[PDB]
């Protein structure tokens, strides 16, 4: 006798339902951005008769590159607010074991519950590790898990078509990835998280100060100017260090000297004999 | 098949002797000893085994790190196996059989003489330098113009007195595996001290001797595994060694291995290379090649080919016989090939004049 | 289980930096005795810190003394356990070691000499750099929980923080970055009193000549100068020594250490 | 089943892999986690169905081969070949008609014609190149001409898993030169690793300039030995360093095709081409709608339909009024 | 006959395939099979023990861990590449126009093998092979003698290229390529061509860069230097431009004959094209007087290319025709191609 | 624990068996005592006292340290251009002090398998707590202590983590002050600033080229084991030596003894010293012409 299927496998899923994370109303004013998002999220989740009509086959591909900054998992738990689905969360190294016989079974048991249960979303963090190509026998298992990556790659076309899966991929460095992994027909959509630059500055100072203590006294006017000059960046979580110098206090409502001291340490700048043309 | 008949027919006594020692699987290394009877042993199955030893083997013969036999049933020690090592890496390391006897020298006397007394003379007469001690030097070095490289090492092969000696080159020890070079140089002297009479040789230390340090990213630091560890393993005191090793390379580079050797090694000679009156010596061994006319004067063509060593004038007597069959003739007179020799020096100097000054400069 | 460090006082006796003693005091030790202070105001304690060097000494000691000052609770991690062996199974041991780190509450995590096991992916090397990242994945996973997070305090140390990569260079995983400075005048008499300890000398003396001749030295280096001047006493067959022969042994050895002080420049 | 289970009861029964076959009737057996084995006869199925690398069952007791099982070797490769490109027959390609008449006589000749080689007086062509700003259709035309030529098509690198199945110390492209011969005679392509990173073949030469040697050595055999003919390649590049490909090949002997930028004759038919898979009306004029975009890229043709097709996906109706047709053109003109 | 039905019960029917580790003088032969297992194997059967050598595929009987004999080894994917021959399909009737160069080196390639009598009396001998170089086909110029050397003995062609071949380097498996082909026959001709070392765009993957590409070439020396090889393995190297070989590397070889072919003249180009077209012409009628007179000048490389497109453009008419306005217009493309870079100079 | 014995599948442990593991990791090298003594160095009597002190003082003089509060040195950095006779002088001091010697080298801690030399110090310093000094000597600490600038990583990986671990257990664990460790380097170019500590390198003396008095001494005291030729002024051979290494001075009596073979007489003259002295240095073998 076989399994039902299935008993699934070890580890676990979900855990992203604790709430709250991030509200989507921040982009609600545009409606130019949400219209493309609204068509790329909830309609690809469950819709049937609308596809075969127009004939366009929606791809499962989601590739997230561009960090820093972080982005990513914010929009992951934010989708949990949007829709409810089973989230498979595993590190790229989670299936590495002492034997090479269990490996092909685990990634098979992960992708076979995606076609079995709907809707399903599987998230693997930074698979660029196993993307390293080495033929050596001691790395043979290390190359065996990259063919496992090519195995589950063979398994992701088994989802075609159309039922069912949602594959979101995130990596810090895509230079080590193989060309066929980013090729369309499997992953047809490359979502590049933009560099924080100037835009993510003010947004990321506002989200940390809401988690910071008020700050109903402390006036954000001077901290968006002088600390903004010395930012690296060194963007997202140094603002948390600005809050982690509030625990340095010793003060009930964070003093002005606490913020300024946090950003001025990292990172330093050395000026000005050259850029003075400005 | 008749040789394979009685060959295959011997399995009747085999299977009778196959029952004993069948349990020797597998080779296992021991660890420590708290008492005399019981020792802890580790096997390649990854499972460590404490056990006593059979009454057939004395306890004093078991030393820490000794691979011994086993009885898979009782796990007890069966018979010791001397080799602990090594996977592969031996076949390119081991060199056997002679070639290139001493008669192939190109006329260099003092050079080949003082490097002969560092190796052949001490081993041929051990009591001599022991009573004459003082003490033999700890090593030698070879480098210079290419002629004559790698042949002087082949000279000691046919002049070898008793047992063949080990040859090692740098590029075979590259990683992949790191730490073999350490493990290798330790075991070859342990294998030596039993029979002695085994030389250790290393070639082309320039590529693996890159010195010293750079900003980043290394770079030379992974190359420091080859140069620094080999010199360090040479820097031992045991004894060290009995055969006083050897060294050969191309350029004197680099500075760090070059400044480390005077503290240990000795006898640094510079080629030499032919003397103006020594170019005829390479022509003497070549005077036995094919049929040489008595009118030929070797002193005449010697001066016309400067810095030709024995390699470039080996082509002289080659181009001699080369154009001899091209012209269908038999012998080659002096004027015959030397007309082509003045061409073989100049026409081959158009692209490169073969300087060695520009290598280190 | 057996790692121990004193202070309290011996931590505050290091003489510097003064505000850095005031840092991990309320950051590490305080959450256990008064967790209500942080949760009422709403400020979260830092989940990580990084102490580099050596502009002076105190990279390890600063986090080390507050490590056992929280409680008898501590878990010490040595960089030798991460490398493991061929096809190293320590991936589950990094999980095992942190699993038993949660057996101790509130937990503290150390990492020392990460410039070895912190291998950088800038220039892509042998797969040994990959398994370094996999061991980093075992670090982050359990510390990314889904489990005790704000309660546990992780610490890492490095020679230079160019090995962290943009992941660890970022806060979160490695949050606080703190360096060490030199003491001042009349504060030299302060750090002096705690370096007195077992070694004693003549009744009438002034220690200012001793310590002033050695500037920018490790606390053990100055402790060596006191012993080196004390080991000159056995050559003089006396218990104490006059300060004239002191300054001799003090100045000589100190100037010999300064020639070896090269490579103190560290990247930011 | 009870009696047969007793035969399978002790150790069960295994599955082996035969690396080589012998005439002595002893067959080598290999299990994936275990080591290689070998066994005497063992004769069940006809021997002609037993080939190296093929999957075979293994008995427990005598360790013989009970049956013969179909293996997968070509399915491995061919699956990677179907990943890079769809089918894309002649009905899936258009606008290149001037160039398809240029490429056919190179492609069609060794499959069907060759007896007229001596009559035409030309050696078997070494390959063809296509260079121009992308653009599409260069990949679609690969298996297009080959479809009506009846010759099967194999694709290209990365490969990417041929660094193990084929050894590292192995010669790579020379080992891939074997795979093309092991398969039925086919055609190759260059895809892609042509990037804007700065400008160079620096990173492209790993999957291009080295595969340039593959077309030489394959047709060197086809000339010399093995069998039989029918091996071809197609180049895909853009601008600049193609002149270096003309430095590597001194014109001997390469068919001349310049991969065009998107053109009026190209956009006219290649639109209807991709509209055959979807059911729409005839009220759309493909002539003038292609002339309003004299630029951009050939991939923008699919960008018109597919990307702007999500707007018709917004109103929950299979077809939309002409007001959106001008909006479909308005979206592609903002990126210009 | 009877030995087949006799030893079968002594070895099989089931058995295993292991590997050899080391041999002891006590007749116990230590073997190693997957995974991590040793044993003492004492067998007098079928050996042949001397021809084995370690690393072998030698079998291991199930009862109990004994080696009855050997079968064979293929082996590895590496051997399946070349598959001989190469047979003389590049013909001396495809080349012509070179005389002073064709006479000299014809002796060196034919100096071994035939005429052994005065070769062995020498005893020094030049068993170093030869060396070629030069653009575009100057190295391919005398390659026609290498294929003329396929009519007897054996030939080998190894593409040097630049990047794909990397390994440690250590050159471990390329010496295997040279060794396995010489085990079939053992005469040999080994040919290397197109060394790109000076023309590299970048280093490949983790190799080096810079000196590590040099040290694997220094290992290419130490292989070829070399210690210790006697027979042939006739070494032939070729490239477009050689600045590579150090003053030390040329001394072992090739210290005798390395070749340079000058650009062809009107006599060579006419003898190049007429001989190349001796097998197949286009519409017959071809006269070589106006071909070399119209385009002045360029190598006989592109003269086949313009003739390649000559019958190719006429193939729109499916066999035979010439359009005067179109032919000179199609010739304009290649005419301007060489007329864009006409000056140098005055290269002089 | 581990190491305990247990019988087949019955899984009963009869006795708890020591000690630790494994093979060469437990005992790196077994050395009884050298054939030479500290008296073999001429002219170095000034800088040997600093050496001899740090090793000898914690043993016999320990009772005086608890009275005066004296802490014995642990690490010592012994460095000079080779030959400096550092390794002969180090081990020779362990012969008269009964100290058990253990031979170890820095590069010996690097193996294919990661985590070897690193686990060795966990075993090595555990014996430093178990055993009483004795002694431990290492060499080439400067190379293995190379952290580069941009990492990772060097070829010294396992040891640079091992050294800083060898330095770590000196820091975090006070009982590690037992079994003082001697370190030696052949160059000061690369030095880890973390090496400065009481338990880490403390005594440091730069070794220059020995003076004319010391160079004449060492050549005679290296030859005390062998025959020394009479009729020697010792002044001429001393002043003619500039930058010449002490190990080369041994080669002087070698080359002068090698020529004694072809000379036929084992007796040597004072002019033969300066003959072999100028022989090895400056350089060899050429002469100055064309230089005007
Ligand atoms: N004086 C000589 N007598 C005999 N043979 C000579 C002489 N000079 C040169 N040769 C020959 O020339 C050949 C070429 O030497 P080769 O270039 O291999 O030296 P090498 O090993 O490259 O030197 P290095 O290791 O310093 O680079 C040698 O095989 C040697 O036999
Ligand atoms: N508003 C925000 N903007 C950016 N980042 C945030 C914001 N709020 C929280 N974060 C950070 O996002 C992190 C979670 O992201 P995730 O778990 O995907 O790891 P990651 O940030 O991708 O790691 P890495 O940056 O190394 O790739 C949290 O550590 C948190 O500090
Ligand atoms: N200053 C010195 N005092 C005494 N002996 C010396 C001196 N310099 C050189 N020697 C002699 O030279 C020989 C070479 O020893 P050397 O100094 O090269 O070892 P070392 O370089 O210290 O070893 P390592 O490099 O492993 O530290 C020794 O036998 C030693 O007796
Ligand atoms: N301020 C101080 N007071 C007392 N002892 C000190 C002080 N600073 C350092 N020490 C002593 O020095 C030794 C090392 O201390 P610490 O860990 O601060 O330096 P380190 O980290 O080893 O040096 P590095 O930063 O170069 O690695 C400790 O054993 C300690 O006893």
């Amino acid at each position: 006798d076989v399994l039902p299927p299935e008993a699934d496998s070890s580890i676990m899923m979900l855990t992203s339902d604790q709430k709250p994370d991030v509200m989507y109303a921040d982009i609600g004013g545009m409606d130019i951005q949400k219209q493309e998002v609204r068509e790329a999220v909830e309609l690809p989740l469950t819709h049937f008769e609308l596809y075969k009509q127009i004939g366009i086959d929606p791809p499962r591909g989601v590739l997230m590159y561009g960090p820093p900054g972080c982005g990513k998992t914010m929009l992951a738990k934010a989708v949990a607010h949007h829709t409810t689905a089973a989230f498979i969360r595993v590190v790229g190294s989670e299936f590495v074991q002492k034997y090479l016989g269990e490996g092909p079974r685990m990634v098979r048991d992960v992708f076979r519950l995606a076609k079995e249960n709907a809707p399903a979303i599987i998230f693997i963090d930074e698979i660029d590790a196993i993307a390293t190509k080495r033929f050596d026998a001691q790395t043979g298992a290390d190359r065996e898990v990259q063919r496992i990556l090519l195995e589950l790659l063979n398994q992701m076309d088994g989802f075609d078509q159309n039922v069912n899966v949602k594959v979101i991929m995130a990596t810090n460095r895509a230079d080590t990835l193989d060309p066929a992994l980013l090729r369309p027909g499997r992953l047809d959509r490359k979502i590049e998280f933009p560099l924080p630059d100037r835009r993510q500055k003010r947004l990321i100072f506002s989200t940390i100060t809401s988690k910071m203590n008020l700050s109903e006294e402390v006036d954000l006017e001077d901290y968006v100017a002088r600390p903004d000059k010395i930012s690296g960046a060194d963007i997202n979580s140094i603002c948390q260090e600005s809050g982690m110098l509030a625990v340095r206090e010793n003060r009930y409502i964070v003093l002005a000297k606490d913020f300024e001291k946090a950003y001025k340490t990292v990172i330093k700048k050395d000026e000005q004999e050259h850029e003075f043309y400005k | 098949a008749p040789p394979a008949l009685w060959d295959l027919a011997a399995d009747k006594q085999t299977l009778q002797s196959e029952q004993p020692l069948q349990v020797a699987r597998c080779t296992k290394i021991i660890n420590a000893d708290s008492e005399d009877p019981k020792y802890i042993i580790n096997v390649k199955q990854f499972a460590k085994f404490v056990v006593d030893l059979s009454d057939q083997v004395a306890p004093t013969d078991i030393e820490e790190g000794m691979r011994v036999g086993v009885d898979r049933n009782k796990y007890q020690i069966h018979i010791p196996l001397p080799p602990k090592i090594d996977p592969t890496v031996t076949m390119m390391q081991v060199e056997e059989k002679p070639d290139v006897t001493y008669s192939d020298v190109g006329g260099c006397k003092e050079q080949i003489e003082k490097l002969r007394e560092v190796v052949e003379t001490p081993l041929l007469h051990p009591e001599r330098f022991v009573n004459l001690g003082i003490e033999p030097p700890k090593g030698v070095l070879l480098f210079g113009p290419p002629g004559t490289g790698k042949t002087l090492c082949a000279r000691a092969v046919a002049n070898r007195t008793d047992a063949c000696f080990i040859r090692v080159i740098g590029s075979e020890l590259v990683q992949k595996y790191v730490g073999e070079g350490a493990r290798m140089v330790r075991e070859l002297f342990e294998m030596a001290r039993t029979k002695k009479a085994c030389l250790i040789f290393f070639d082309e230390i320039d590529a693996i001797g890159g010195a010293r340090f750079d900003d980043g990213a290394g770079g030379d630091n992974e190359v420091q595994r080859t140069m620094l560890e080999l010199i360090n393993q040479l820097d031992g005191f045991d004894p060290r060694g009995n055969i006083k090793v050897l060294m050969a390379t191309n350029r004197p580079d680099t500075l760090d291995p070059a400044l480390m050797r005077p503290g240990r090694l000795d006898r640094k000679i510079e080629f030499s290379l032919p003397d103006l009156e020594g170019r005829t010596h390479i022509f003497k061994i070549h005077a036995r090649s094919m049929s040489v006319e008595r009118d030929i004067r070797f002193e005449l063509l010697a001066r016309l080919c400067p810095n030709s060593t024995g390699a470039e004038i080996r082509s002289v007597c080659t181009e001699a016989g080369m154009f001899a069959i091209r012209a269908r003739r038999k012998i080659a007179t002096e004027k015959d090939f030397l007309e082509a020799v003045n061409k073989v020096i100049k026409s081959y100097a158009k692209f490169s004049a073969t300087p060695r000054y520009m290598t280190y400069n | 289980m057996s790692h121990e460090d004193p202070g309290n006082v011996s931590y505050s006796e290091i003489g510097g930096l003064s505000e850095q003693i005031r840092e991990l005091r309320e950051v590490i030790e305080l959450p256990l005795t008064n967790p209500e202070l942080f949760q009422r105001v709403g400020i979260i304690p830092p989940k990580g810190c990084l102490l580099y060097g050596p502009p002076g000494t105190g990279k390890t000691l600063l986090a080390r003394a507050v490590a056992s000052q929280l409680d008898c609770n501590f878990l010490k991690v040595v960089s030798s356990s991460i490398v493991d062996k061929y096809i190293g199974e320590s991936a589950r041991l990094i999980r095992e070691m942190f699993n038993y780190a949660r057996d101790h509450q509130p937990c503290i995590i150390f990492m020392d000499e990460i410039d070895a096991i912190g291998g950088r992916r800038f220039s892509e090397g042998t797969s040994a750099d990959r398994e370094i990242q996999r061991t980093l994945m075992e670090l982050l996973n359990q510390m990314d929980g889904f489990d005790t997070l704000h309660r546990v305090k992780m610490i890492m140390a490095t020679n230079r923080p160019d090995t962290l990569d943009p992941a660890l260079l970022r806060p979160g995983r490695l949050d606080r970055k703190i360096h060490i400075d030199l003491p001042n005048e009349q504060a030299r008499l302060d750090i002096l009193k705690i370096h007195a300890g077992p070694i004693t000398k003549h009744g009438e003396i002034d220690y200012e000549a001793i310590v002033k001749l050695s500037d920018g030295f490790n606390g053990a280096d100055l402790r060596n100068v006191c012993t080196e001047a004390g080991m000159f006493a056995i050559r003089a067959d006396h218990d104490f020594v006059v300060q004239e022969d002191f300054m001799k042994a003090v100045r000589k050895v100190a100037d010999s250490k300064k020639l070896e002080s090269k490579l103190d420049y560290k990247p930011v | 089943l009870r009696e047969e289970l007793q035969l399978l009861q002790e150790q069960g029964s295994y599955v082996g892999e035969v690396v080589r076959a012998m005439d002595k009737k002893k067959v080598l057996v290999k299990v994936h986690p275990e080591g290689k084995f070998v066994v005497d006869v063992d004769k069940n199925i006809d021997i002609n169905d037993v080939t190296p690398n093929c999957r075979v069952a293994l008995r427990n007791d005598s360790y013989t081969l009970h049956k013969i099982l179909p293996n997968k070797v070509d399915p491995l490769v061919s699956l990677m070949m179907v990943e890079k490109v769809p089918d894309s027959t002649y009905e899936m390609i258009g606008g290149l008609d001037k160039q398809i008449k240029e490429i056919k006589e190179v492609i069609e000749l060794p499959v069907k014609h060759p007896e007229l080689f001596e009559a035409l007086g030309i050696a078997q062509p070494k390959g063809v190149l296509l260079y121009g700003p992308p653009g599409t259709g260069k990949t679609l035309l690969a298996r297009a001409v080959a479809h009506h030529t009846d010759c099967t098509f194999i694709r290209v690198s990365g490969s990417e898993l041929v660094q193990k199945f084929i050894g590292e110390g192995a010669r790579m492209v020379r080992e891939l030169f074997v795979m093309a011969r092991e398969h039925a005679p086919s055609i190759i392509f260059m895809d892609e690793i042509d990037s804007i990173g700065s400008s160079r073949l620096e990173g492209g030469s790993g999957g291009d300039s080295e595969v340039q040697r593959t077309m030489l050595e394959l047709l060197n055999q086809l000339d010399g030995f093995e069998a039989t003919k029918n091996i071809k390649v197609i180049m895909a590049t853009n601008r600049i360093d193609i002149l270096d490909s003309a430095l590597l090949r001194p014109g001997r002997i390469d068919r001349k095709i310049e991969f065009p930028p998107p053109n009026e004759e190209a956009r006219l038919d290649i639109l209807k081409i991709h509209s055959r898979k979807m059911n729409l009306t005839r009220g759309i004029n493909l002539r003038k709608i292609a002339e309003l975009m004299p630029g951009a890229s050939g991939a923008e043709v699919k960008g018109v339909c597919t990307e702007a097709g999500m707007y018709a996906l917004r109103e929950r109706r299979v077809h939309v009024t002409q007001e959106d047709f001008e909006m479909a053109v308005a979206k592609v003109m903002q990126k210009d | 006959e009877e030995e087949r039905s006799k030893v079968d019960d002594l070895r099989g029917t089931p058995m295993s395939v292991g590997t050899l580790e080391e041999i002891i003088d006590d007749n116990h032969a230590i073997v190693s099979t997957s995974v991590g297992s040793e044993h003492y194997v004492s067998i007098l059967s079928f050996v042949d023990k001397d021809l084995l050598e370690p690393g072998c595929s030698v079998l291991l009987n199930h009862k109990v861990h004994a080696v009855i004999g050997v079968l064979m080894d293929d082996t590895d994917p590496l051997v399946t590449v070349m598959k001989v021959e190469k047979a003389p399909q590049e013909t001396y009737a495809d080349i012509g126009g070179l005389d002073n160069q064709i006479q000299e080196i014809k002796e060196s390639v034919e100096l071994p093998l035939t005429h052994p009598e005065y070769y062995e009396e020498m005893g020094i001998k030049p068993p170093k092979g030869v060396i070629l170089y030069g653009p575009p086909g100057t190295g391919k110029t005398l390659l026609a003698k290498a294929v003329a050397n396929q009519t007897s003995a054996t030939f080998l062609r190894v593409v040097g290229s630049e990047l794909i071949q990397k390994y440690l380097g250590d050159g471990p498996k390329l010496v295997r390529e040279l060794f396995r082909v010489a085990e079939e026959h053992a005469p040999s001709i080994v040919f290397i061509d197109e060394i790109d070392a000076i023309g590299t765009k970048r280093y490949d993957s983790n190799s080096g860069g810079e000196r590590e590409i040099q040290r694997t070439m220094l290992e290419l020396l130490n292989q070829l230097d070399g210690f210790d090889s006697r027979g042939d393995v006739k070494v032939i190297m070729a490239t477009n431009r050689i600045e590579t070989l150090d003053p030390a590397l040329i001394r072992p070889g090739r210290i005798d004959r390395k070749i340079e072919f000058p650009l062809p003249d009107e006599k060579t180009k006419k003898r190049i094209f007429q001989i190349h077209t001796s097998r197949m012409t286009l519409a017959d009628d071809v006269t070589l007087d106006d071909l070399i007179m119209a385009k002045d000048d360029l190598s006989g490389a592109d003269i086949k290319a313009i003739c390649t497109e000559a019958g190719l453009m006429a193939l729109r008419e499916r066999r035979m025709k010439v359009t005067n306005e179109d032919f000179k217009k199609s010739k304009e493309n290649v005419l301007y191609k060489k007329q864009e870079g006409t000056p140098e100079g005055l290269y002089l | 624990g581990d190491l305990v014995g247990v019988n087949k599948d019955s899984y009963l442990i009869l006795e708890t068996l020591p000690t630790e593991y494994d093979s060469r990791v437990k005992a790196m090298e077994v050395d009884e005592r050298p054939t030479e003594q500290y008296s073999d160095i001429g002219g170095l009597d000034k800088q040997i006292q600093e050496l001899v002190e740090a090793i000898v003082l914690p043993m016999n003089h320990k009772e005086k340290f608890e009275n005066l509060g004296i802490q014995p040195p642990k690490g010592v950095l012994m460095y000079g251009p080779p030959g400096t006779g550092k390794t002969l002088l180090a081990r020779a001091c362990a012969a008269q002090t009964k100290a058990t010697f253990l031979k170890l080298a820095g590069p010996q801690l690097v193996q294919m398998f990661i985590g070897d030399g690193a686990k060795l110090v966990r075993d090595a310093f555990a014996l430093a707590k178990e055993k009483a000094p004795s002694i431990i000597f290492i060499d080439e600490l400067d190379a293995i202590g190379t952290k580069r600038f941009d990492s990772e990583k060097a070829g010294d990986r396992e040891v640079q983590r091992t050294m800083l671990e060898l330095l770590n257990q000196l820091d975090g664990f006070q009982p590690n002050t037992q079994v003082k460790v001697i370190a030696a380097t052949n160059r000061v170019d690369i030095l880890d600033p973390a090496l400065l500590r009481s338990g880490r390198l403390d005594r440091k003396i730069e070794f220059p080229m020995p003076n004319e008095e010391a160079r004449a001494r060492i050549m005679q005291i290296h030859s005390r084991k062998m025959n020394v030729s009479p009729d020697v002024n010792y002044e001429e051979l001393a002043r003619c030596t500039d930058d010449f290494n002490g190990a080369q001075c041994k080669a002087v009596c070698v080359e002068a003894g090698m020529i004694a073979l072809r000379r036929g007489a084992t007796e040597l003259t004072h002019e033969d010293y300066m003959e072999g002295i100028l022989e090895v240095q400056a350089k060899k073998k050429a002469n100055l012409q064309y230089y005007a």
